[PDB]
This record gives structure tokens, sequence and C-alpha cells, in this order.
């Protein structure tokens, strides 16, 4: 409960959220699906 | 009138307190 | 028309007042 | 310099209250904790029926003998009731203080409810709720209870089903009246030219025989379409605090900012720990969208840019206005029952200032984001509602992307 | 304190009563009702009584508007037949500019083109929700048909009115009916001392006696008005006593010996003479009451029904029968004490609010410019005795009567029937 | 000074067209509302000489000298209603800004 | 501009003051995120690499 009000019911801090979890996002899926790409070939 | 029946039953829908909104 | 914004019974047995100003209320009693 | 208000209370549990100024006719009244909250849907319009029949007669005074009696001496019997709250109360003369407390004695217990009556009686009330029916502000304000509080007896209405009203009979109201009538649940009201200590003998000596024996809102939408109607009328409204939270103040002063549509008022309806703060506005069918938008925004505002200006004259219109009320006798009296039934103390004028004046801009916007902002509403709309927005138009409108 | 009265030279009534309120309220009352226009201005008194948010000389619409809602205070106006009254209140603090606002717009209006060419739509819009209940409407055609000059104008504006009253003819009538001889200025809740000072700053200026009005004149008839409604409403009045006799005190004994109200919610209301006699032969459901309006000059009582509209008949004439047995001296003195009791408390109540408290003391002075201690009327009503409330039954009974009638009127009887 | 503006009111040329001064003001939200509170004659000399200057610049013509609008004759009627105009819109927008 | 050096005008702003600021810095992110601004990357602590 306390991150709705914290991070997600303010939609300024909504977007903070999205954006600061996609810029690392990127980070983590490329990553992942990298081992997981080498691991199949 | 405007009271002779209840609002229809959504126990099938409603999920099952402030304290769970914001959870929810 | 439509009375703008519509709503006694009571009979009338005085004689009627009309009342406005500022405040949005405004309304006739006998 | 306002008169406190004293609170005795007798070995029944009716707290005797009075508060004596130098008018000289009087506000004497009796407020029972028993509304429709208190009913189970099998009783459903007792507290009602029994409202009507209180007055047609008791065993010591049968009949029609019983309101010439109120006639005699030229005061007033009125009697309401609310989903929490029942009164009886007669507006009178100083020197008749004593013959009218006699008068409620009897009007709260040995009442008399006649089978002759009672058939009188279901037809009237039958009849009134078949043309209630009519009063579309009293329509959409039910409809907001229901869809507000589904599943709960507060959904229900005061009057009841035309059912219940039909299959009613002098055990049941027996019982509603034996059952909801108890004596620590009882108010003695006085206001005016009455004397405390006069009251609290004439308590003790009548009506000192009076026997001492998961709330929930929920964010939804009910709309009756019926385009034969000319005018709309739309209630929005989300949970309110209760009548012991003491932010209601400070919402009341956000009322009192806001104050489009032809008609546009903002109510704060309190119930024991729940309540109902919102807006209905009476509207031609198109103009209603344009409207829920204005008014979306305006709480928005106050969520998000209260200004201390605004705050101040907010401030103004609420000292002015429970100041403006509890002026007459009646008013008064009334406050003294609600507050002796709702807080257990009369909270006096200087209390109610001091919250007042306690009050700033920071703590409205922080205590309107906390009631208003991100909330699910209840929408009730009756007439030509098609261009009213649905569920999901009006929970985007409870919040900004701009915050 | 008591209340406490100056005359001023001019002729400005002052009176003031310091009770320490919280609240307090300022109004100022004017011999300008409806009454005093004619033929050629029919309706002004409306659209003054609308006015009051307009642009004065001293401060604009939006500064009186957004001031007096600054603080939280009220500004009304109620208007009858005779009088006028702009009533202010709020905190104590404020009622300075409370006072600037009130008396600039009294005083000094400039009753701009433009802005009364906005508010004739407003106009139209209060006529309809005044007259959206049939009591208002039977009532002003009582007086409409009872008579023939003064007090048969209308207090609200006639439809063919709306669009041709102008800036010019409201100039007219405040400078002819808004002088200081006219006009008392009551305070509850404030010194006696400020109500003088704004006395002469203002309300001095305009010191004439103004335009006299003419004397209203009997006519007698009936107006009848075939709408189609559920309901018959019925209104049979003839001429009786004017303010300042003790044969008003007599009628409004008369009224409450008839009956003037439901005391008890749901009652039957089982005293009513009226009520008693319609209901011992009629089982439909009716709202049957006496009528009593006086003014300075002349005064109109009667009866009142509402009723179903087949039995309409009967019933108006069971009322009528039972003010007749009033007239034949059938009456029991316990039934006329209960009657001045119940007359006497209504006064008291009406006089316990502060609103109308102010009023109060306001007509008094705009009437007899002394105040009447509420003890010193509960004798005088005393004073009227039964043989009093018979005398003015049969002036009733026997003076022309003026019938106004609403409804689905094909059994509703005629006055040369009734 | 009284010359040069008598000077600067001829090069300016709407008396040519039979104009006065505050018809060629540039229709404003507070020059629509002071338009708006005219009297009916003065509102309707108004669009009469409007409609009158668009006609004589369609057919690329000016009025006769003796029916120019002459600088002393010329009546600024609209001024004093817009004044209020922007006074009573100072007013509101101070009472805003506190 | 002469209404908007108001009092309440200031009151309004300053109100308006930390909602502006988030928003920037949605953006900021964004940008050094989407354009991978990789003055700004780099120094983040994990999604370094």
């Amino acid at each position: 409960s306390r991150l709705y009000s914290l991070l997600f019911r303010r939609t300024s801090t909504f977007a903070l959220t999205i954006a600061v979890g996609a810029l690392f996002f990127e980070r983590a899926f490329d990553q992942g699906a990298d081992a997981i790409y080498e691991h199949i070939n | 009138s405007h009271t002779d029946v209840k609002v229809p039953d959504f126990s099938d829908y409603r999920r099952a307190s402030k304290e769970s909104s914001e959870a929810r | 028309p439509v009375l703008d914004v519509k709503r006694s019974g009571q009979a009338a047995a005085r004689p009627l007042v009309a009342t406005v100003g500022l405040n949005v209320p405004a309304s006739v009693r006998f | 310099s306002v008169p406190e208000t004293q609170v005795s209370i007798l070995d029944n549990g009716l707290r005797v209250a009075s508060e004596q100024s130098s008018h000289a006719t009087c506000t004497v009244g009796v407020w029972i904790d028993a509304g429709s909250r208190y009913e189970t849907e099998k009783n459903n319009g007792a507290g009602y029926f029994l409202e009507h029949l209180a007055f047609k007669g008791t065993k010591n005074r049968p009949g029609n003998a019983l309101e010439k009696e109120v006639e005699s001496i030229g005061a007033h019997l009125n009697a309401y009731s609310t989903r929490e709250h029942t009164a009886y109360l007669i507006k009178a003369l100083s020197k008749d203080l004593p013959k009218v407390v006699e008068l409620l004695a009897d009007i709260v217990q040995n009442s008399s409810l006649e089978d002759s009556q009672i058939e009188k009686e279901r037809d009237v009330i039958l009849r009134e709720m078949q043309e209630n029916d009519a009063s579309m502000q009293n329509v959409v304000f039910d409809y907001l209870h229901a869809t507000a509080f589904q599943g709960t007896p507060l959904a229900q209405a005061v009057e009841g089903p035309s059912e219940n009203v039909r299959r009613l009979s002098r055990t049941d109201l027996t019982d509603y009246l034996n059952r909801h009538y108890k004596a620590p649940r009882m108010v003695l009201a006085a206001a005016g030219g009455v004397e405390h200590q006069q009251l609290l003998d004439l308590a003790q000596k009548h009506l000192s025989s009076v026997s001492r024996v998961p709330c929930r809102f929920t964010g939804s939408e009910i709309r009756h379409r019926d385009d034969a109607l000319p005018l709309a009328h739309v209630a929005i409204a989300v949970e309110g605090p209760g009548w012991a939270n003491p932010d209601n103040v400070t919402l009341q002063v956000a009322n009192a900012i806001i104050g489009l549509c032809q008609s546009f008022q903002t109510f704060n309806i309190s119930y024991s720990d729940t309540g109902l703060l919102g807006a209905h506005f009476v509207c031609d069918a198109m103009s209603i969208d344009d409207m829920v938008f204005f008014l979306q925004g305006q709480w928005m505002r106050l969520c998000t840019s209260a200004t201390e200006s605004e705050v101040t004259r907010g401030k103004n219109i609420l000292r002015n206005a429970l100041v403006s009320h509890l002026d007459g006798t009646t008013p008064v009296c009334e406050d003294i029952g609600r507050s002796l039934l709702t807080y257990g103390r009369r909270i006096p004028l200087a209390e109610w200032e001091s919250r007042i004046q306690e009050v700033d801009a920071q703590m409205l916007r922080d205590i309107c984001s906390k009631y208003f902002y991100d909330q699910c509403p209840a929408v009730a709309g009756y007439g030509p509602i098609e261009q009213l927005p649905d569920y999901n138009r009006i929970r985007s409108g409870m919040f900004w992307l701009r915050f | 304190q008591d209340l406490e009265f100056t005359k001023l030279p001019n002729g400005l009534v002052i009176a003031s009563l310091e009770n320490y309120a919280p609240l307090s309220r300022i109004g100022l009352f004017v011999k300008a009702g409806s009454r005093y226009e004619d033929s050629n201005n029919l309706g002004t008194s409306h659209l003054l009584r609308l006015a009051s948010s307009l642009t004065t000389k001293g401060a604009s619409s939006f500064k009186i508007t957004r001031g007096i809602e600054a603080v939280g205070g009220k500004l009304s106006v109620t208007a009858t037949r005779e009088n006028m009254a702009y009533t202010v209140e709020g905190i104590r603090s404020d009622i300075e500019i409370l006072m600037e606002f009130l008396l600039n717009v009294t005083t000094a209006p400039e009753f701009r083109r433009w802005e009364v060419a906005a508010l004739r739509s407003q106009l139209k819009i209060d006529k309809a929700v005044a007259f959206q209940n049939s009591q208002t409407r039977i009532i002003e055609n009582l007086h409409d048909v009872a008579y023939k000059n003064a007090l048969a104008n209308p207090l609200y504006c006639p439809d063919y009115r709306m669009g041709k009253i102008t800036s010019e003819e409201l100039h007219y009538f405040v400078q002819n009916h808004f002088t200081s001889a006219r006009m008392a200025l009551v305070g509850l809740g404030v010194s006696h001392s400020v109500l003088k000072q704004v006395a002469e700053q203002f309300l001095n200026m305009r010191g004439g006696l103004g335009l006299a009005g003419a004397k209203a004149k009997y006519r007698g008839g009936e107006i009848r008005e075939q709408n189609g409604d559920n309901l018959v409403h019925a209104a049979i009045v003839a001429e009786s006593a004017a303010i300042g006799n003790a044969e008003a005190n007599a009628f409004s004994v008369l009224q409450h010996l008839l009956g003037a109200g439901p005391h008890i919610k749901r009652g039957n209301n089982t005293t009513s003479l009226l009520s008693q006699s319609v209901a011992k032969g009629s089982h439909q459901p009716f709202d049957v009451s006496a009528f009593n309006a006086s003014y300075s000059d002349s005064g109109l009582f009667g009866i009142y029904t509402i009723s179903q509209a087949a039995a309409a008949g009967e019933v108006i004439n069971a009322a009528y029968n039972q003010v007749k047995a009033v007239a034949q001296g059938n009456l029991s003195s316990a039934d006329v004490q209960a009657a001045k009791n119940k007359l006497k408390a209504g006064y008291l109540m009406s006089v316990e609010t502060s609103e109308g408290f102010l009023s109060e003391i306001g007509s008094q002075a705009l009437a007899a410019g002394s105040y009447m201690p509420p003890s010193t009327v509960l004798q005088q009503i005393d004073s009227v005795a039964d043989a009093d409330v018979v005398k003015a039954a049969k002036k009733f009974v026997s003076g022309k009567k003026s019938m106004a009638a609403s409804g689905n009127l094909g059994h509703t009887p005629f006055l040369d029937e009734l | 000074l009284d010359g040069f503006r008598k000077w600067y009111y001829n090069a300016a040329g709407f008396n040519k067209l039979g104009l006065m001064r505050d018809d060629t003001l540039h229709e404003t939200e507070d020059v629509k509302e002071a338009i708006r509170r005219l009297p009916e004659d003065l509102y309707n000399d108004r669009m009469f000489r409007i409609k009158r200057a668009l006609d004589l610049t369609m057919r690329h013509q000016i009025l006769p000298k003796d029916q120019w609008t002459k600088y002393e004759e010329d009546k600024f009627y609209l001024e004093p209603y817009l004044k209020e105009v922007i006074r009573e819109r100072k007013e509101r927008e101070e009472w805003a800004k506190k | 501009l002469s209404r908007f050096l108001g009092p309440r005008y200031r009151e309004l702003a300053r109100n308006w003051i930390p909602t502006a600021g988030m928003w920037g810095t949605v953006g900021a992110v964004g940008l050094v995120w989407a354009t991978d601004w990789r003055l700004i990357l780099d120094w983040v602590p994990y999604i370094n690499g």
C-alpha cells in the first residue's frame, strides 16, 4: 500500500517510477534475454 | 417508487476498508 | 419552460413575501 | 459569551440537556438513536410508520384529544426521521413547559398504535411514496445511498420499500418501539426560555420510566434513465470521515469554497464513522458532462492549488453559517439533541471557532487529497442522463495527470 | 439591553439593540412595495428587488458580491406589497463594510442599462420559480380581483412588462419612494451610535416624504384559472380591518379560531372549526385554512381551500357555513382562549429568531414609528374579546367577496351560488 | 501640437472613409464588451459607418472632401464605455492577484 | 506582466513547484535513457555496463 501512496498515486511520480524503471529494465531485460539466447545456441 | 428494489448483488464480481483500497 | 431549476401543498393563510438576494436561495412565504 | 449547554443524566440513561436563553418560547425535543440503519430489511419502514402513528393517540390521551391538548396551548408539534436519528420536538411557550414534557413522555412511551390507524397510515405512507418519486433530488440521493452502501443497512431508505410498508403489523412496530427506544439512547433537549433544574425535575417525574436495555462505501454507479423528464439531477460523492473525526470541519471549509448547472449544492452527510461527501446538481441534458468536468476540476484544484484567500473566505462562510444557524430555539435544540447523540457532548461555538481558525490552506489541500484525490465515487443520476459520462471518465476525472 | 430609538430630523428612524450576538444583523426598511406603482410602471419593484447586486456609486457589482462573500456575510431583499427590506448579516468585525455595501445599495444606485438588460431574463426565471406552486398564483389572482388600483398590483412582473422596464423607471421609483421619511434602519448586535453615523453619511441626503400612494379601493369579483391541476385551489376573501385597529386583532383571533396552519405533523389539525366542518362530511384529502392579509389602509380576510376537484364545491360551502356559524354567535369561550394562546405563541415564535426580530422591529418602525414590546402586544391580543371576534366574522360574511380559483373548476361554485 | 495632430489625423486617412477614431479600434475582449454596452442608435451608426468604409475600400474610392470626418468633429463615443470595461477588468484582475 | 506579479499568484506557484520539478526529473531520466546519454548513464550504480 505504501508504494501506491508514494510513487504510483501522484501522476508526476507515476511517470518518474515508469521512466526510472524503464531505464533499468533495459539493462536487466537485455542481460537476461541474452543469457537465454546464448544458452539456446 | 425509487426504494422498491435494492442494488443488485455484485458478489460474484466484488472483490474480497480504506486499508485495502490503497493496495487495490 | 423548465422553470429553470424545478422543485408544497400547504395552503396559504398569510400574505406573501418574495425574497431574493446574494445568497443562492430565493422563494416566497405566506 | 454564548451560554453553555448543561447536560445531566437520569438513572435511565436519558441525558436531559438544556440551554436556557431569554426567548420566552422553547423547543423541547426527544432525540433517539434509531433510524433505518438499525433496521434489518424485515422492518425497513418501522421507524417511518411509527413516526406517522406517534401523534394519533396514546393510552392516557386516546386519539385526537391528545392533539387537542397541543392545540390548546397553541404549540407546534413536529417529528422527523433520518437514517440514524429520530426526533420528536415541540415548540411552545415557556410557561407551558411541564405539560409539553408530559406530552413528549406519552409520545415516547405509553404510545398507542391503533389497528384502525395502521391501515389509514399505511394508505397515507403508501400513497406518499407512490408520489414521493416525484421529488427528484430525493430519488437521486436515495440512489446515491443505495449504490454507495450496497449490501449494508445504510443503502435502505428511511421510508422503506412499498413491500414492507404494506406488510407491517402492530407487533412488529411494537418491537421496533420496544427495541430501539431505550433510555440510554435518548436525549431530552431543551432550548430557549427553560430552567435546567425544572426540566430535570420534569424528566425525573415523567420519562423516568423509559426502559434501560461494518459500514462500507462501494465506489459504484446507478443510472435511472427516463428521457421524458425536463431536467436531470446528478449526485457524485466520496466516502466521508464520520461524526467524530475533526477534519470534517476542514472539509466543511472546502465545501464553503465550492458553495454551470442550474443548481449546484455541496453536501457532507455524516453517519457513525462513515458518510457521503460530494455534490448534487440538476441540469439540462446537453450540459451534464460539462458540469461534471467543471466540478471535478474544482475538487482537484482544492487538492492541488488551494490559496489562502479562498481558505479565508471559506472559513468566514463556515463561521457565519454555523452561527447563523443555531439562532432560533428549534435550530438550537436540534443541535443539542444531535450533539448528545453523536458526539456525546455539546460542542460549544468557541471550540468550533478554534477548530475553524486552526484550518489553513496546507492542511485543507492535505485533507482534500486524503478524501477526494484518486478515490472511487458513487454516482446517482435521474432524468435525461445519456450524456452523463460513465464510470471510467468520472474516475479519470478524479485525478490529474499533471498532479 | 433594551431597544433604543431615535427619529432623525430628516425623518429617518434609527433602532438598535446590542445583545452581543456573534453574528449581527442590520436591515433597512423602506415603504416602497408594489402598491406604489401604477399601470405605467408595473413590475418595477420586482426588478428593483432583483437589482440589489448592481453597480452603485461607491462600489461595483464585482466589489459588492466579492466583498460580501469574502467575509461570508449575507445580503437579502424581502418585499411585501407595502414594504421593502434590505438586510445584511455577518460577523461584528465586518459589519462596517457590510453597512458600507448596504447603504450604498439603498442610497446611491446607478442602474446601468446593460445591467438591467441582463437582469430581465433573471426576472423571468424568478417569476417562473415563484409560480411553480399554486398558492402563489392564487393569492396574486385573489389580490388582483379583490382590489382596483393599489394592492391589486402583483409582486411579480407581468409577462408583457419584461423587456420594457428601463433604467429611468427604476431611477424614478427610487427617487420618489426611497426618501428618509419612509425609512427605518434597524440593527441587532450593533451599537446605536454607529447606526446614526451611517445614517448621516447615508440615508440623510434623500429626505423628502416622497410620492404619496393612492388609497386602495375594493372591487370584489372573481378570477378563475382552468389549468387541469390535480387539486382545486380556491380563495374567497372580503374586505377587513387595516393596520392600526383593534379589529385587526379581532380578525387575527378569528383566523386562529378558524384554523391557521397545522401544529402537529401529519395532524388533522383537529380543532380548526373549518377542518372539523369539512371532515365531518368529506373523506377526500383536503386543506382548509383562514387567510388574513392586512395592510396599512385595507385588509383581506377569508378562507383558503385545497381539495379534489369533484368535492371542491360542498367543501367550500362547508367552510363558508362554518364561518356563518361564527357569524351567528355559535362559539365557546374556551375556543377563543385557545385561539388567543395560538396567536400569541405564534407571535412569540415569530420574534424568537434574529431575522424575524429584526423584521418586526423594522415593520413597527415604518408602521407606527414606535416599538411595541412583545409584552404589550400580549395584553392587547387579550383585549380582543369573544364578541369582537364574532363581529369581524359578520364583516366577512357580509362584505363583497373576491374569489380566486384555479384547477379543474367544473364543480367549483361561483360567488352568487356560494 | 494641435496643428500637428490635425496633420497626423489627415495623414492617417480613416476620416476619408467617413470613420470615427473609435471605429478603428481592434475588437479585443474589452472592446467587444464596450461595443455591447453601447446604446442602439450609436451601435447602428457605427455598423453603418463600418459597412460604408468596407464598401468604399472594395471600390477603392474615398468620400468627397466635404463628407470627410473633421478631426474636430470626431466623437470618442466608445471611449467612455471602454474605460469602464478596462477599469472593471483591472479590478477583477487585482482581486485575483490578491 | 502586471497580473502575474501577485501574492496568491506566488503562493500558487510555490504550491506548484514540487510537481514541476518532478516532471522535469521524469524528462531528465528519459533523455538520459532514451538517447542513451552516456555521460549520465555511466554514473548509474546498476545499469552501468
